[PDB]
């Protein structure tokens, strides 16, 4: 009993249960190969983490704007705004920095523990952790990376990924932002539904 | 009964049912969206 | 515009084809009564003709000297709906078909008589495999990196 | 502008290069290249009566072996380069920057 | 190591000057090719270490960029100008035949001598001050040369690509354009036109 995504269906054999957030969910069998499972675990972590930050940066500035405390552009209109640098320059900065960071993380995915030390400063290295959970400077508050804690990270990532999937599709058909959709729905849910929007 | 279901799974009958369902679907798609030389939704 | 073509909203031959087509249908309409069923059928065909011509002119289709929509498949971003976008949709569907059929052949290749499940379809096995093509570009790509897509030394 | 000047300078420099500069490289490359052969043996040995190379014409009292054929080859280079230079100077062709 | 985490190739031990383990396509799979490449790399490195100073130094003066400093030969009656003075042999046929004879002779001397370490590091008359005296500082200078050369090669690629992104410009002129506004005049504007 590790949690059943479908109470009737049995859990696949290759999903042992030693992984956080395991509920026996893989109908299409994409992670039958343990190497595919190992790669997709990192893909879920990074996609979930980016979705968590994205959903926060999309929802929280907008609700604070609609309340009246701040006046921050909406997440879809924040790109058209004017900034201190050309958007093209911002792109190149982000590309170069991620072309360094993501490949350093990728070297750990292929070969674990191969990029734990700073190449500039020979000292100040990372302690030995697990793939997807780098210790050292990446955990300053020295929290305990354990079950539940890792299970809550994956659970919040899954809900945030569904939240991002909701935000983009809503904004496409509704025209406005997520918090404006919630206010429109809260005013009259029986007459302000996806049924009424289409 | 089991023999009847085994007959329905033979290649021509499965092909007819599959192609009939496929033909009906494409007919309704071209019925609600006739003509269309392009993908207009961009 | 491109290749000397003019957009169909600007072409006179395009509008003359719409006129002559509608007037030809109207010439067939005068023979029947206004409450007749052939009349409502011809009227529906006329409305369907107006809808077709208007949709072609609205979505930026280019017209030649003949007043007929010409398609540009060079990749110009103004006309991706004419080939590249429906082509990606096709490649998604085609890969789905091939990947599901391949999954079926792999699953029955270890049967006692593999030919038995090829002339008599195992519908339960098929229904369980038809939805693996939804993620076919992923499952195929992983099988490419893991050496599972191609048989070694053939 | 003078045909004798261009032809003499071009042919003189061509013969000079082929004798003193591009000579050892040409001879070592023609040695490792060898004589053309059919069925693993030379054209003459196979039975072509007219495929015997004329070593008498290749005889030269020159200290390095420069014979008549070397003069003909590098001289043809000099004259072709000379007439190329002359023909390119008289056409008056000019591109546009 | 040029990429920590990646295993080194089999033939790149780490002894050769500049051996950081870079051969993804395995072009140096054959020792004959690898030794020939070791010579050819130093030749490109040294041509670039002579080119980059000669490309950007006349620009600091009144002379134009390296692309316009090779322009008199396009028009018929061209006349070269070293340091603003029209040199008498400025005609293109003169310089073309001069460069052919001299460059072909000297560069072909490199072909006729195969050691094949003389093809890489000859010395003798080319080392009068004798920096090859100590076989440790000489190899250290080998590392200094290959890194200086690779730096100049990457700079020559930058000069040419910038010249493409701004036809008829100077490398230092592009530097001044970047100094006017580094956040609005970056490659992003030619990467995203
Ligand atoms: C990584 C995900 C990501 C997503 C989902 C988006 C999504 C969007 N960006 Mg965007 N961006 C993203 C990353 C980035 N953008 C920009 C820079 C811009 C600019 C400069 C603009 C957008 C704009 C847009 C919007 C285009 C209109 C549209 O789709 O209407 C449906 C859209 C909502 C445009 C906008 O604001 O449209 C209203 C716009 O002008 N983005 C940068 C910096 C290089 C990004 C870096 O990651
Ligand atoms: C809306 C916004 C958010 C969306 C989030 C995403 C939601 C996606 C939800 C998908 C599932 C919802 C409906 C599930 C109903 C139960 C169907 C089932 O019993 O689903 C599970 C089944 C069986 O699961 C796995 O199926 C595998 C496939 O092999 C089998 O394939 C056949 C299965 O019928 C045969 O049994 C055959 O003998 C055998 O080879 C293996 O049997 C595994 O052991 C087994 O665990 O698969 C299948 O039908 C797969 C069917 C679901 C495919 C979903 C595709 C969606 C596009
Ligand atoms: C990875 C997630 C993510 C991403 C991609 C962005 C992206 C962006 N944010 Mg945002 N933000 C996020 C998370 C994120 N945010 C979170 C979690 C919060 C707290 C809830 C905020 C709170 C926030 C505020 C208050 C503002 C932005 C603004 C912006 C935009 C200007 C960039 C900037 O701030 O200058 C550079 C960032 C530096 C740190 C320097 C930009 C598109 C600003 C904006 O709207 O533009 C005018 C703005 O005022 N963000
Ligand atoms: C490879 C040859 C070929 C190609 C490329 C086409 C292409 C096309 N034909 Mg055509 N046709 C062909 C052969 C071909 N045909 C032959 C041989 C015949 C004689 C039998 C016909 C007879 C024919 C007729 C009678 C008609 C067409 C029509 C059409 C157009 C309709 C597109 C559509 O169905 O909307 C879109 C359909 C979809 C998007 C379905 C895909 C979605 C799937 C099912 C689900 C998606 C899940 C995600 C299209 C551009 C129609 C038209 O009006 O032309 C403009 C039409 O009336 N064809
Ligand atoms: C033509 C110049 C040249 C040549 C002949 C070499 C040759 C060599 N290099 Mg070197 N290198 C060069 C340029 C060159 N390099 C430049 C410019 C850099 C800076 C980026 C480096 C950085 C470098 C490192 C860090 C290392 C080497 C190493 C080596 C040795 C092993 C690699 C090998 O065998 O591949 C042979 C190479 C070739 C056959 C050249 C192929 C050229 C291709 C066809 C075109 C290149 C495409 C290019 C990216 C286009 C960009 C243009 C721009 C407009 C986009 C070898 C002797 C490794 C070594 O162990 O040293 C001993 C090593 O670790 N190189
Ligand atoms: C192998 C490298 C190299 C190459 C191919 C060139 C090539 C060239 N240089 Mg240059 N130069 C170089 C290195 C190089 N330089 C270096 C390292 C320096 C720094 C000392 C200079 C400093 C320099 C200056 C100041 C000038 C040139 C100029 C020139 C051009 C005309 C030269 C001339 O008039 O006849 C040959 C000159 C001599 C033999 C002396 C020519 C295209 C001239 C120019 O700008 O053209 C208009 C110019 O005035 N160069
Ligand atoms: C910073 C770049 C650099 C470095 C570190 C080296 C290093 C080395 N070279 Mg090398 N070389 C270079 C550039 C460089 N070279 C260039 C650009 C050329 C022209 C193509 C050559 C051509 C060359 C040859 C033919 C030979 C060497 C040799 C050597 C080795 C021993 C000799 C020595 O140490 O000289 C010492 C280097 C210096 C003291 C550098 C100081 C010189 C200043 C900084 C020059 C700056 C002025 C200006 C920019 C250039 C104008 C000079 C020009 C007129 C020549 C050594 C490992 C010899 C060898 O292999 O040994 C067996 C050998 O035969 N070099
Ligand atoms: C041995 C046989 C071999 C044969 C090989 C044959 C090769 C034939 C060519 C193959 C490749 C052709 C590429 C042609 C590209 C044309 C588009 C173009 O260059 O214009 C540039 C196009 C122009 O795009 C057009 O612009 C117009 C306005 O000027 C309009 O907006 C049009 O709608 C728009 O389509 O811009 C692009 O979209 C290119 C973006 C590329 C970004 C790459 C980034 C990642 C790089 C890595
Ligand atoms: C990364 C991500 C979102 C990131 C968003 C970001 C950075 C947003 C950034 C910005 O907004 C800010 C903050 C501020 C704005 O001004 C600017 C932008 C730029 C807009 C979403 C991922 C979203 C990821 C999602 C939704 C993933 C869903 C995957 C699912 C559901 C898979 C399920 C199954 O695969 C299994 C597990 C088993 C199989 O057998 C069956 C199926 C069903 C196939
Ligand atoms: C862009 C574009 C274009 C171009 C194009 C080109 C020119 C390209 C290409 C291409 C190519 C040249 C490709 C390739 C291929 C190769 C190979 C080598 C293959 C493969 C395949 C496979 C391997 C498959 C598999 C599978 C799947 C996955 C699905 C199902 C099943 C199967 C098994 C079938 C044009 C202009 C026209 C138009 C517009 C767009
Ligand atoms: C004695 C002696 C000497 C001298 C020598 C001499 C001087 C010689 C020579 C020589 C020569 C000087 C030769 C030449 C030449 C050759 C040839 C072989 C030729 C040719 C030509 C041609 C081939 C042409 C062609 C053409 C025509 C026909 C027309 C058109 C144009 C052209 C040009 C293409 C010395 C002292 C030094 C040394 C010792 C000995």
């Amino acid at each position: 009993k590790k949690g059943e995504w479908l109470p009737g269906l049995a859990s696949p054999g290759y999903l042992t249960g030693s992984l956080p957030g395991d509920n026996g969910f893989d109908p299409l069998g994409l992670a039958e190969d343990p190497e595919n499972l190992k790669w997709f675990v990192q893909a879920e972590l990074v996609n979930g983490r980016w979705a968590m930050l994205g959903v926060a940066g999309m929802l929280l500035p907008e609700v604070f704007t609609s309340i009246g405390i701040i006046n921050v552009p909406k997440w879809y209109d924040a790109g058209k705004e004017e900034y201190f640098a050309s958007s093209s320059t911002l792109f190149v900065i982000e590309f170069i920095l991620f072309h360094y960071v993501e490949i350093r993380r990728w070297q750990d995915i292929k070969n674990p523990g191969s990029v734990n030390q700073d190449p500039i400063f020979k000292q100040y290295s990372l302690p030995a952790g697990e793939v997807g959970y780098p210790g050292g400077i990446f955990n300053p508050l020295n929290f305990a990376p354990t079950l539940e804690a890792k299970e809550k990270e994956i659970a919040n990532g899954r809900l945030a990924m569904l939240a991002f999937l909701g935000f983009i599709i809503q904004h496409n058909v509704t025209g406005k932002g997520p918090f404006d959709n919630l206010l429109q729905h809260i005013s009259d849910p029986w007459h302000n539904t996806i049924v009424q929007t289409l | 009964m089991r023999d009847l279901k085994t007959y329905l799974s033979v290649a021509p009958v499965a092909s007819t049912l599959w192609f009939a369902a496929l033909a009906g679907l494409l007919i309704e798609i071209n019925r609600f969206f006739p003509d269309a030389l392009t993908f207009p939704f961009f | 515009d491109i290749a000397g073509l003019t957009p169909c909203k600007d072409s006179k031959q395009f509008a003359k084809r719409e006129k002559q087509s509608i007037k030809k249908l109207e010439s067939s309409l005068k023979l029947y009564a206004p409450d007749s069923a052939p009349a409502l059928a011809i009227n529906a065909t006329i409305e369907k003709t107006k809808r077709r011509f208007d949709n072609y002119g609205k979505q930026g289709l280019l017209c030649g000297a003949d007043g007929l929509p010409h398609l540009i498949v060079s990749g110009d971003q103004r006309h991706w709906g004419e080939f590249i976008t429906p082509g990606i949709l096709f490649l998604y569907i085609a890969g789905w078909i091939g990947w599901v059929g391949r999954s079926y052949l792999i699953a029955i290749r270890d049967d006692k008589k593999p030919t038995q499940k090829e002339i008599i379809i195992d519908v339960p096995l098929a229904t369980g495999l038809v939805f693996r093509g939804f993620s076919w570009p992923i499952a195929a790509y992983r099988e490419l990196l893991n050496g599972e897509l191609v048989a070694k030394d053939v | 502008l003078n045909p004798s000047l261009v032809i003499s300078l071009s042919t003189g420099l061509s013969l000079f290069l082929g004798r003193f500069v591009f000579f050892n490289f040409q001879r070592e490359n023609v040695a490792k290249q060898g004589l053309p052969e059919q069925n693993g043996v030379t054209h003459f040995e196979a039975g072509d009566t007219r495929a015997k190379e004329y070593v008498s014409l290749l005889k030269s009292n020159d200290p390095v072996g420069f014979n008549i054929v070397d003069v003909l080859a590098w001289g043809s280079i000099g004259h072709i380069v000379a007439y190329y230079i002359l023909a390119t100077s008289s056409n008056g062709y000019d591109p546009k920057f | 190591d040029w990429m920590p985490g990646q295993p080194r190739p089999s033939y790149l031990d780490g002894s050769a000057p500049g051996d950081f383990g870079f051969d993804p396509l395995r072009l140096g799979e054959v020792p004959e090719n690898l030794e020939r490449f070791k010579e050819s790399e130093l030749i490109h490195c040294r041509w670039a270490m002579l080119a980059v100073p000669g490309i950007l130094v006349p620009e600091a003066l009144g002379l134009g960029n390296w692309v316009k400093a090779q322009e008199w030969a396009a028009l018929p009656g061209g006349q070269a100008t070293y340091l603003g003075n029209p040199v008498p042999w400025g005609t293109l046929p003169t310089i073309l035949v001069i460069e052919f004879l001299s460059i072909a002779f000297v560069e072909h001397q490199r072909s006729m001598e195969k050691d094949p370490e003389k093809k890489k590091y000859p010395g003798g008359a080319f080392d009068p001050l004798g920096y090859s005296k100590d076989p440790k500082k000489f190899h250290e200078y080998k590392i200094k040369e290959v890194k200086n050369g690779r730096l100049a090669l990457l700079a020559f690629v930058g000069i040419c690509v910038q010249q493409s992104a701004y036809p008829g410009t100077g490398p230092l002129e592009n530097l001044a354009t970047h100094l006017a506004d580094p956040w609005h005049n970056t490659i992003g504007n030619v990467l995203i036109p």
